[PDB]
């Protein structure tokens, strides 16, 4: 409700999380998130990530018909990075500069 | 290198000395590796530092100061008569062999230095050879040289670390 009176034209649309590969609680919190929407996204930012490719990786709940018990799944997504003018100034503003330092670590650190 | 091994050699010979005097072939040494350097001060202190009564015994060390005298007036075309006017013995004799040389090649530099056009009568007693170097010269080195006149025309042929170091100084 408050999100609602600034952005008028904006929806729920999914949740995001920190951590590694998805886990079962990431699942149970899945399951509590789709009973507020139909068909929500997953987001997953890894800031412990060890390697060059961008830890953002967007899933997708699956329904199995598996025999028995009942499971969902996760699908992988591929996403891509829009952007309108005044986000992207911003941020190649903000990537640009690096005069950031503060504290005991040296300017040439 | 070789060479600077020897030079320091006998410098400290003639400090410490019994009676505050050293051998003669000692002094004589230390003057003519003074005209070598063209260190032209410490010569002729060199030469008022020795006492008069062994001055006068060996006339060796006085031939050595009249091509030190021509030298200190920068007479280049007097100097290769005074290194010839005394003979040398052979103790002492390949420090004058090396003397000449560096004479020769200092005129060498002065004149293609200092001079745009120069005669060739003056030249040839500046390198101190008017025996050979009149018809070599033209094909050579190059110089175009014109007769009757005679005008020769010489012719011109790891940070990073210091960089952080002004940084470190500078914020601290």
């Amino acid at each position: 409700e408050q999100f609602k009176q600034v952005f008028k034209e904006l929806e729920f649309l999914g949740w995001y999380t920190t951590g590694g590969p998805p886990d079962p609680s990431d699942i149970h919190v899945h399951k509590q998130v789709c009973e507020i929407i139909e068909s929500p996204l997953f987001l997953k930012l890894n800031p412990m990530t060890k390697h060059t490719d961008l830890p953002v990786s967007v899933f997708e709940s699956v329904i199995d018909i598996i025999n028995g018990e009942a499971t969902m799944l996760f699908a992988e997504l591929t996403y891509t990075l829009a952007t309108e003018e005044a986000e992207r100034i911003g941020v190649d503003h903000v990537a640009r500069m690096t005069a950031t330092g503060s504290g005991e670590n040296s300017t040439v650190a | 290198f070789s060479f600077k091994k020897l030079l320091d050699q006998c410098e400290n010979q003639e400090l410490e000395a019994p009676g505050g005097i050293a051998t003669p072939p000692v002094y004589g040494q230390l003057l003519a590796l003074y005209l070598l350097h063209n260190d032209m001060n410490n010569a002729r202190y060199l030469w008022k530092r020795i006492p008069p009564a062994i001055k006068s015994a060996n006339s060796e060390l006085g031939g050595i100061w009249s091509v030190g005298q021509r030298i200190w007036q920068r007479d280049f075309p007097g100097i290769y008569t005074t290194i010839n006017a005394h003979q040398w013995s052979e103790t002492v004799q390949p420090i004058m062999e090396a003397l000449r040389d560096a004479t020769r090649r200092r005129a060498f530099a002065l004149v293609s230095q200092a001079y745009t056009s120069i005669i060739a009568d003056d030249f040839a007693a500046f390198v101190g050879l008017p025996v050979e170097e009149a018809v070599k010269g033209i094909l050579e080195q190059g110089w175009q040289a014109d007769s009757t006149t005679r005008m020769v025309l010489p012719r011109k042929p790891q940070q990073l670390a210091r960089l952080t170091d002004y940084v470190a100084f500078l914020e601290n």
